[PDB]
């Protein structure tokens, strides 16, 4: 038994090109359409809910998460690798930070954390890259809002909105001519499902989309009272309601 | 493409793993083996070819037990058969240990198969090269099993592997039959000499030597004993009888 | 983990990876050394693939084990950096269990030792690196000069090259070298020296370093000029026939 | 708390003449006032004419010679039943003993 | 360079060969199974197949008990699927014992999926070319139904099928619930629920089963159990007696 | 104890240490230089465990010798004291630490200064005027807390260690056989070979 | 074919074969035939030992691993040091801890086993060594073929090696006769000699040439070389 | 590739065989073993003038009472000599006693098979088998003098003459012929020096050859160029003569 | 078992050459460009933004100007992933040294752990080089300003100007020509801007697509400066040097 693949399964071709890196990306391009847009007072992050069978209750299986009350993730490429990605994300979170200063990490450490785990995959011996490329929105006190994407290869980007996975190019060009840094939450929300519609083949309602926010502060989701310090969660998943209700002034 | 038959824990485009196939071949050459469940314990028989009259008799047995109520025989490479039987008594030694009791027949049997099924989940190991037989009486009655290097395995009222596991599967069908109340042990030794006998007809070239044990819980109080003297004699001689 | 065999036999009794570790060796800037009889000298050539480089902190060739000994190679640059350390490592715990610093002879077996070992360990491949080792033993003045290989072997010379064109300079000394008189002067030893090197480094004041081993502890680098000097004495000796 | 130690009485002799010697030792093995044995041999005889008593506590005693009477035993598997010196026996002793010397 | 096809790392296309030849195997047994939702029930049915007349039919089952209350129906060859069970038995007694409560049927699937997702990644672990779908009726979600594959993939279902002819499963119960509306069976007793269940089959598969063609596992309030050939025929003669 | 003794003056350190060595009831040796040159204007003296001592002493020193040898650089006083602390710092929480005391007195050529650090066992360290390890303190710090000036000569310094000593020799109740003194210069380090009667 | 599925011993070919093993197996027949009888007395081991020039020595062949256990080799001469020396230490644990002399059925089962671990684990290569275990214990004389796959058998006699079998011919037609020279080691012997002279063909057996171990009722297991096997030429 | 402990088809380990070629590539190596004392002698071989021929080490002493001689990729030796003089030196301190010659040999024969990428067997660590042979020659009071040729394999012989390297073939040839159980101590050596000479490309001088010796009464010596010399000379004018 | 897939990331070639390093060059020669430039009182650091766009954010944005210390910076050409991990052992390489001796770390004591741990990946392992190079710019009171380079080989020397990434060829030739060892932070800072600007791929080289730094000694204090510009500082610089 034992792992006896203690050597790197992602090397050098005489190209340059680190081929399983490549591969990688090609899985995330298959992948189904996420994107991602940053507004003055918010940021915006979602994903179409492809549900595999009629018979699946798409509900039990979210591509957005909340890493932590203020950061959350979609992604693009395998949704399995996504999964264990945002358990380790979050328990990162915790482990290299939380338990050190007592408060959650800003965006782009944790952004960087990640992309660290990845990076890894990488190079570490008998493994694979992952499969997928993430979108992390969240707010941090110093750095306000922020968007960031993280791809197989370790790398990571800012970004003030863009797109990944299937209509990707197609998404990024219908984006940067909405975009504009005057943007208020609900207008990139409304954008946001606008990009998204053009990668939607059929059906397109609250419970084939998948969006969450990153905004204002929800005291009335915290679970408690009596802590001035403690305002509430900035990170919010929409009801498909809410989804709803705005496709009908889309 | 192809090649999907070099490594071990492999998946071949059709999703089969020949390793494991090739394992079952050094089995199917081996020789043949059984077991039969009777009414109250079970029997193993085995064919031990004579490959010279250097070889003492008797002195080179097969059947091996495992705690003081299990039997096990099987075909195919000998010593990774053994190997298997020491797992097995390290396994039965750990659970009696712990729960007291001595390791019930079903859970037995899953403790082998879960160590054989561990053997085709890496490239860095071999299949086993063996199918086995092996069963006892527990707190429930009798109990026989068959498991394939696959690690797969199943009760069964009667079973067979090795050269002439055709001619095994032949008879033991028709006793199943014959027998819809139930076989005695005392039946099942005498039958179990005679399924041996014919199956040995797809190897008569080499003449053979005999084995068989059983665990009964009236003919042996629930603990493995091998059938010897005047019982194994007669065996024998019921088998003699029949093959002509 | 990693622990395949990556130095073995082949049919004809060879081991691949220790003679591809040669080729390195070959490939590798030239580097010499000569034994007068109160003083050793090592030269080394400088490349000039690109030339704006900073020479005040660019490592160089010759490197300082002790007070008493120094090493200069060719081949790759960053194998041998660990053969100079694990060098100057010994040295310190050589001194400080025998009360006593390091034999050239001893710190050449070990640094031989070293490669040797790389090439029948698993996970690992051979140093690309080549050594030319010398100073003077603790009370003692009678110069010692050897060299080691990828393969773990070594050996004394009364002079010696090591890296690319080595062929060549070893003819020049080979004969130009008298063992029965040695360069019975610094000055006459380091002059050898560098004429060796012309021989290969076709006119590069700027690209021959050179350094002066004396008994107790007396190692000193020459500058361009005091080089420089040493390379026009010479391009007469030439032309005055 | 727990004494790993003991002793069981015991005294042994031993003394050289120009071509013999010999080691003697009582028969009596005890435990505080109580006779454990009246006979219980202390005095053994290792092979290649080499005898051997370790007198004191018993459970060291026996374990001692059995390791030196088994290092006996490697020493003609490895060197041909070549009889192991008396002086050479000693050094083994020895090492036997020192082994444990914490 | 052609080896991307024996271990599990990426193919130019961004494939994993390895966790699709698993998913082929997946169907070895020949065997289909199906799971529906109760009003406050889970029922899985499963062909059986024991063809062999030396074999004890009484020892032979794709269906186990995890726990108390998760049961499990596994598609795929024998081995990897005990090597399955026992995991999750072992994962769900050590979730009992550190958490304080009994372990979800979805999280107990979430726990095997991330394991089978391992072997997609790691290179010396190879996948199981199993199916697993795991029911029960969760103290908080109500009857479930979770299904993982060798591609460390999951995700809740109203109803589910696997197998050789899973597509024919599938499209017959899209229809009654495209039907019905709802999601779930509104019957008040699991035996109507189990009788739903095996008539489907039979529509679905065009075929008619006996005692000895079916294994059944039902999943109440507080126990998963499965049921006896005679459990089976008494509900048999009952689809018979609506026909 | 031992008598261990360091006083900073204008342009050098002065580091005297006694040369009587006992065990139990006998004076075994009475010209023992408890000292280590570290690099060429750095000294340390030492005193305490039996072995421990010589231990830590070589130990330091075949380190900061390697760190030179890797750098072509002597290392600046403070940092060979700092290098020094660490490890004391790390002794006293091992399994069995090291007992020493040192006094570290090195001529800084960067700052062209002398600089007189002491460290105990513990990791402690501290720059002074003038230090010392032991009993000696006891008597030697206010005979130095009166006659000390900051910008000394080596040989006024010299003197007042003579001064020390003496008070040593009349008040301490053993017999530390005299001291052995050495001098850490911007020319580096050097013994006073008479001071048995200077 | 073949050439695919021999570079090591965790690969099965597709006929269910096992070349590494195989091959392992062919070093024996390529060493220097030995032989053994048994008695219901004694056991008796043959060997005829080889050497490399006629200035060099004769490679011993017969190894004790205890007074009433030993073996003769064939094949890797070092393997054969290391099995034996295992046999040592699971004959002198058994002594050791229990008071009992290894029983030489259980000898078998050991290094059956030990082989065995060499033959499914990646890494590992099998032994290149065949062994003929002869012992007196409990229940008598015996004689034992170890084979590298790890197949151990009792036999009353038989031979491994170059041109065996010549003398496993000679034995298994001898057979009736040999297995009652009972109380007479000399006899045994000799009928040992004999068995082994039908696999040579080079030369004839001389006395730095011939190698003969006996263990029995009485008899501690004893090798005999040279002038010591002279009394048998 | 393959395993680098795998066997061939006809029951041979492929890295042994390989490692017994590179052997051949040696230099040459001869050893004699008479009733005075055995003689070992070698080949320099010194690929330039410049290499001062006195620091070719081919000859070391393992104990007083045992020398040997290698052939091969040399600098493999030098743990299996540092293992047989600590093997030697520690015999003596756990049974006050020289440790026998041949033991010494079985002893540094137990480290060659310890190769392998993970052998089932301990902790074979060492990814390579050795690429040298050795002669180990000594006495002791047991066997008197004796000779050894111990290889990469593990296996090792007894010869009252032996010559391994480049020239071994035919220099074994002739050891045939020439060596007698009556040749003296003093006949050994011309017969070595004799013998390298016919076989080394070099013209033999007392500077690409060495010789030593090992006797009960002085021990492993290694003869200083001047008395090999004289041994040289000795031998042109003994040939010369007829 | 798993020799079979072993790739043998460090071995030479015939011509005793190391495969991966090669390759591992060969990818850095597709970075950005970077460059360095050394002047008497201050040393510049230039890199090109590879892959940019309008949605971009670039005031949050760093991938190739990274601080290591206050008085130590290094430019990046490669894999950032890769960087990042060898970035941050460097900090705390650093930082040790402060501990340990209580002085900050010499410029060339960095370089020389940083170049010694990608040795390493050369030398053993089985696991591949870290696709990066490095551009070291630092200050400390024995050299003063220094410039570094260090690649995949672990292998690093010293410079007056240097260049990294792609179109080196080009770069080092115009360098070649207009550098000056008399040369002034600005001039340099010139020299920079004006080499990436020829050697660029792009049409323009505009401020949304370069990354700056300065190690100056800033007179009006005696110590140094670390700055790297910020957006519309690279922005300004980028029209006052005459490139608008």
């Amino acid at each position: 038994m034992t792992d006896r693949y203690s050597f790197s399964l992602t090397t050098f071709s005489p190209s340059g090109k680190l081929g399983q890196i490549d591969y990688a990306l090609t899985a995330v391009k298959q992948g189904v359409t996420s994107l991602g847009i940053k507004a003055t007072n918010g940021v915006v992050i979602a994903t179409e809910k492809k549900s595999s069978s009629p018979l699946a209750m798409s509900e039990t299986l979210s591509k957005v998460s909340l890493l932590t009350p203020d950061i959350g993730a979609v992604y693009s490429g395998m949704g399995p690798d996504y999964r264990v990605l945002v358990d380790k994300s979050r328990k990162v979170a915790h482990t290299s930070y939380k338990r050190i200063y007592g408060e959650y990490p800003p965006t782009k450490l944790l952004v960087s954390e990640v992309a660290k785990i990845m990076q890894e995959a990488t190079q570490s011996g008998g493994v694979r890259p992952f499969g997928v490329s993430l979108l992390i929105a969240g707010h941090d006190e110093f750095n306000g809002f922020s968007l960031y994407q993280v791809d197989p290869s370790g790398s990571y980007f800012p970004w003030k909105a863009t797109a990944i996975g299937k209509g990707s190019v197609a998404a990024k060009t219908f984006l940067e001519k909405r975009w504009n840094d005057e943007l208020e939450l609900e207008d990139a929300i409304h954008i946001a499902l606008l990009t998204l519609k053009e990668s939607v083949e059929g059906e397109f309602n609250g419970d084939t989309i998948e969006l969450a926010i990153i905004g204002d502060e929800n005291p009335d989701l915290l679970g408690y009272t009596g802590i001035p310090t403690d305002k509430g969660p900035r990170f919010r998943k929409l009801t498909s309601q809410e989804i709803n209700d705005r496709l009908e002034a889309l | 493409g192809t090649g999907y038959d070099l490594s071990n824990s492999v998946f071949s485009p059709d999703g089969r793993n020949f390793q494991v196939e090739y394992a079952v071949k050094a089995v199917e050459n081996g020789t043949t083996s059984i077991g039969i469940k009777c009414n109250d314990g079970v029997v193993f028989a085995v064919e031990k070819l004579i490959t010279s009259k250097l070889l003492v008799p008797q002195k080179n047995v097969k059947i091996q037990v495992v705690d003081r109520h299990i039997g096990c025989v099987y075909s195919g490479l000998i010593p990774d058969g053994r190997h298997l039987v020491n797992r097995g008594r390290e396994e039965a030694a750990s659970f009696k240990k712990l729960y007291k009791t001595p390791i019930p027949i079903p859970a037995f049997a899953d403790r082998l198969g879960q160590y054989v099924q561990a053997h085709t989940l890496y490239n860095s190991v071999r299949p086993f090269g063996v199918s086995t037989i092996f069963g006892g009486v527990d707190k429930n009655g009798a109990h026989l099993y068959m498991l394939e290097p696959s690690g797969s395995y199943w009760g069964y009222k009667g079973a067979a592997t090795g050269k002439g596991r055709q001619s095994a599967k032949a008879e033991l069908e028709k006793l199943v039959d014959h027998h819809p109340e139930g076989l005695s042990a005392r039946e099942a030794v005498k039958q179990a000499a005679k399924i041996i006998y014919l199956a040995h007809e797809d190897n008569k070239e080499k003449d053979f030597e005999l084995e068989i044990s059983w665990c009964s819980l009236s003919e042996t109080n629930g603990l493995h004993k091998f059938v010897k003297g005047d019982l194994l004699q007669e065996a024998i001689d019921f088998a003699q009888k029949e093959i002509n | 983990g990693y622990d395949r065999a990556l130095s073995i036999f082949s049919p004809d009794g060879h081991i691949f990876q220790v003679e591809y570790a040669l080729e390195a060796v070959k490939r590798g800037t030239c580097a010499v050394g000569v034994k007068g009889k109160n003083c050793v000298v090592l030269g080394c050539e400088r490349r000039s693939t690109l030339k704006l480089q900073d020479t005040r902190i660019t490592p160089s060739k010759v490197s300082k084990i002790d007070s008493h000994v120094v090493l200069s190679f060719s081949g790759l640059n960053a194998d041998s950096r660990i053969l100079i350390e694990k060098a100057r490592v010994e040295a310190q715990s050589h001194r400080l269990t025998l009360e006593d610093p390091v034999t050239v002879e001893y710190l050449t077996r070990y640094v031989a030792g070293v490669q040797q070992r790389y090439t029948q360990s698993g996970g690992v491949r051979p140093f690309g690196v080549s050594t030319l080792i010398a100073g003077f033993d603790p009370r003692d003045d009678e110069p010692k000069l050897y060299q080691t290989e990828p393969s773990g072997i070594y050996s004394s010379w009364s002079a010696q090259t090591i890296g690319r064109n080595s062929k060549t300079v070893r003819e020049f000394l080979e004969k130009n070298y008298d063992r029965k008189e040695p360069p019975a002067t610094v000055e006459e030893c380091v002059k050898l020296t560098v004429r060796s090197l012309l021989e290969v480094v076709q006119t590069g004041a700027k690209n021959i370093e050179i350094t002066v081993v004396k008994p107790d502890s007396d190692i000193v680098a020459l500058s361009s000029e005091e080089i420089n000097q040493y390379v026009t004495q010479i391009e007469q000796e030439k032309q005055e026939q | 708390q727990f004494n790993p130690y003991g002793d069981n009485g015991g005294t042994i002799l031993g003394i050289a003449g120009e071509d013999f010697a010999v080691l003697a030792g009582d028969t009596r093995n005890i435990t505080d006032y109580s006779i454990n044995s009246r006979y219980e041999p202390k005095v053994f005889d290792c092979g290649d004419n080499i005898v051997m008593s370790a007198n004191g506590f018993a459970a060291d005693g026996d374990a001692l010679v059995k390791r030196f009477k088994n290092s006996v035993k490697w020493y003609h598997f490895d060197h041909n039943d070549k009889k192991l010196s008396i002086n050479s026996a000693a050094r083994n002793i020895q090492h036997l003993l020192y082994g444990k010397r914490f | 360079a052609g080896y991307d096809r024996h271990i599990t790392i990426f193919s130019p296309e961004g494939r994993l060969y390895q966790v699709e030849y698993a998913f082929k195997a997946t169907n070895q047994t020949n065997i289909n199974s199906l799971a529906v939702r109760g009003k406050d029930c889970t029922v899985v049915i499963s062909q059986k197949k024991v063809p062999d007349k030396l074999l004890d039919p009484t020892t032979v089952s794709y269906i186990f008990c995890i726990s108390r209350t998760i049961g499990m129906v596994v598609n795929g060859p024998i081995p990897d699927a005990r090597n399955a069970a026992l995991r999750a038995k072992a994962e769900a007694a050590e979730f009992r014992y550190k958490y304080g409560y009994d372990m979800p049927c979805d999280v107990l699937a979430k726990r095997m999926a991330n394991l089978s997702q391992i072997y997609t990644q790691r290179a010396y672990m190879r996948p199981l070319g199993v199916i697993l779908t795991f029911v029960s009726v969760d103290e908080e979600l109500g009857p479930s139904i979770y299904k993982t594959d060798p591609a460390g993939y999951y995700v809740g279902y109203k109803a589910t099928a696997t197998g050789p002819k899973q597509q024919e499963i599938t499209t017959n119960l899209e229809n009654h619930f495209k039907k019905s509306k709802i999601d779930h069976i509104n019957e008040e007793s699991w035996e109507k629920v189990v009788e739903f269940a095996i008539t489907h089959m039979i529509d679905a598969l065009g075929t008619e089963f006996s005692k000895n063609d079916l294994e059944v596992g039902v999943a109440t309030k507080d126990k998963f159990f499965t049921l006896s050939a005679e459990n089976i025929e008494e509900r048999l003669v009952a689809i018979a007696e609506q026909d | 104890m031992d008598i261990i003794l360091g006083i900073r003056v204008q342009d050098s350190v002065i580091l005297a240490s006694s040369k009587a060595v006992t065990r139990g009831i006998s004076v075994l040796k009475d010209s023992d230089d408890k000292t280590r040159q570290l690099s060429p204007h750095t000294l340390m003296s030492f005193a305490g465990e039996a072995g421990d001592t010589v231990q830590f002493a070589e130990y330091i020193q075949a380190n900061i010798q390697l760190y030179s040898i890797r750098e072509d650089y002597e290392l600046s006083p403070q940092a060979v004291s700092s290098f020094v602390r660490q490890e004391l710092a790390k002794s006293i929480r091992s399994r069995r630490p090291y007992q020493v005391n040192v006094l570290i007195g090195g001529y800084d050529k960067k700052k062209n200064k002398p600089e007189l650090y002491q460290i105990d066992y513990l990791g402690t360290k501290v720059e002074l005027p003038y230090g010392a390890h032991g009993y000696s303190g006891f008597y030697t710090f206010s005979l130095l807390d009166h006659h000390y000036r900051p910008d000394m000569t080596t040989e006024e310094g010299l003197d007042l260690l003579k001064l020390c000593v003496q008070e040593l020799e009349k008040r301490m109740p053993m017999d530390f056989k005299g001291v052995i003194v050495k001098i850490v210069d911007k020319d580096g380090i050097r013994q006073v070979d008479d001071f048995q009667a200077q | 074919f073949r050439n695919n599925y021999d570079g090591d011993t965790v690969t099965f070919s597709p006929t269910g074969r096992l070349f590494q093993v195989e091959y392992a197996l062919e070093a024996i027949k390529q060493g220097s035939v030995t032989v053994g009888l048994r008695s219901n007395t004694h056991a008796v081991l043959v060997a005829l030992k080889r050497n490399a020039d006629e200035l060099s020595s004769y490679q011993k062949k017969i190894i004790k691993c205890d007074e009433h256990m030993g073996l003769s080799l064939a094949g890797l001469a070092p393997d054969a040091r290391v099995l034996s020396n295992y046999l040592r230490q699971q004959c002198n644990y058994s002594s050791l801890v229990f008071n009992r002399k290894l029983a030489v059925e259980r000898a078998g089962h050991l290094l059956c086993d030990k082989a065995q671990k060499n033959t499914q684990s990646y890494g590992g290569r099998p032994y290149g060594v065949g062994l003929l275990i002869i012992g007196y214990d409990k229940s008598g004389a015996h004689l034992l073929e170890f084979q590298p796959s790890g197949n151990v058998t009792e036999l009353y006699g038989t031979a491994i090696g170059a041109r065996s079998q010549g003398a496993k011919t000679y034995l298994e037609r001898t057979l009736d006769t040999f297995i009652k020279i009972d109380g007479n080691p000399d006899e045994l012997i000799k009928a040992g000699v004999e068995a082994i002279s039908q696999s040579l063909r080079d030369e004839s057996l001389t006395v730095d040439n011939l190698s003969i171990a006996i263990v029995g009722k009485d008899t501690p297991f004893t090798i005999y070389d040279g002038e010591a096997v002279a009394k048998y030429i | 590739d393959r395993g680098v402990s795998t066997f061939s088809p006809e029951g041979r380990l492929f890295q042994v065989e390989y490692s017994l070629e590179a052997i051949k590539l040696g230099s040459t190596a001869i050893g004699i073993a008479t009733k005075e004392g055995v003689v070992l002698g070698v080949e320099k071989r010194a690929t330039s003038p410049l290499l001062e021929s006195d620091s070719i080490e081919k000859i070391v002493e393992i104990d007083r009472h045992i020398g040997c001689a290698m052939s091969g990729l040399t600098a493999d030796a030098r743990s299996m000599i540092e293992h047989a003089r600590t093997a030697a030196v520690t015999h003596n301190l756990y049974y006050d006693e020289d440790i026998n010659v041949e033991s010494l040999t079985q002893s540094v024969c137990d480290l060659a098979l310890r190769f392998g990428e993970g052998a089932s067997g301990e902790e074979r660590l060492m990814s390579r088998p050795f690429g040298v042979a050795l002669l180990i020659a000594g006495h002791d009071a047991d066997d008197g003098y004796q000779l050894f040729h111990a290889e990469p394999s593990g296996t090792f012989y007894r010869y009252n003459a032996k010559a391994i390297g480049s020239g071994s073939e035919g220099a074994q040839a002739e050891l045939l012929n020439e060596w007698h159980s009556s040749l003296t101590l003093k006949e050994a050596e011309l017969l070595v020096l004799k013998i390298l000479k016919q076989v080394m490309e070099e013209k033999l001088d007392e500077n690409n050859a060495q010789l030593s010796c090992i006797t009960k009464q002085d021990g492993f010596k290694i003869y200083d160029n001047e008395k090999t010399a004289e041994l040289i000379k000795e031998l042109k004018e003994k040939e010369a003569a007829e | 078992g798993s020799r079979r897939y072993d790739s043998r990331t460090t071995i030479f070639s015939p011509e005793g050459r190391l495969y991966q390093v090669e390759y591992a060059l060969e990818s850095i020669s597709h970075a950005g460009t970077a460059i360095g430039i050394m002047a008497s009182d201050g040393i510049v650091l230039a890199a090109e933004r590879k892959v940019t766009s309008t949605l971009l954010e670039q005031d949050t944005s760093t991938e190739k100007l990274y601080k290591l210390n206050d008085k130590i910076a290094v430019a990046v050409a490669g894999l950032t992933a890769d960087a990042e991990i060898l970035i941050n052992t460097a900090r705390i390489h650093a930082q040790n040294y402060l501990k340990t001796y209580n002085e900050d770390i010499p410029v060339e004591i960095l370089v020389r752990r940083l170049s010694d741990i990608k040795q390493g990946y050369t030398q053993h392992g089985g696991l591949r080089p870290f696709g990066v190079s490095f551009i070291y710019a630092g200050y400390d009171d024995r050299y003063g300003y220094q410039l570094y380079t260090s690649n995949p080989s672990g292998n690093y020397t010293g410079w007056k100007a240097i260049s990294v990434g792609a179109n080196t060829s080009a770069a080092q030739t115009l360098l070649q020509m207009d550098y000056k060892d008399d040369m002034k932070v600005d001039d340099a800072i010139e020299l920079a801007l004006k080499t990436l600007s020829k050697t660029t791929d792009s049409s323009a080289l505009t401020y949304d697509r370069l990354e700056f730094a300065t190690i100056r000694k800033g007179a009006n204090d005696g110590e140094v400066y670390q700055k790297i510009f910020k957006p519309q500082e690279i922005k300004d610089i980028l029209v006052k040097t005459g490139i608008t």
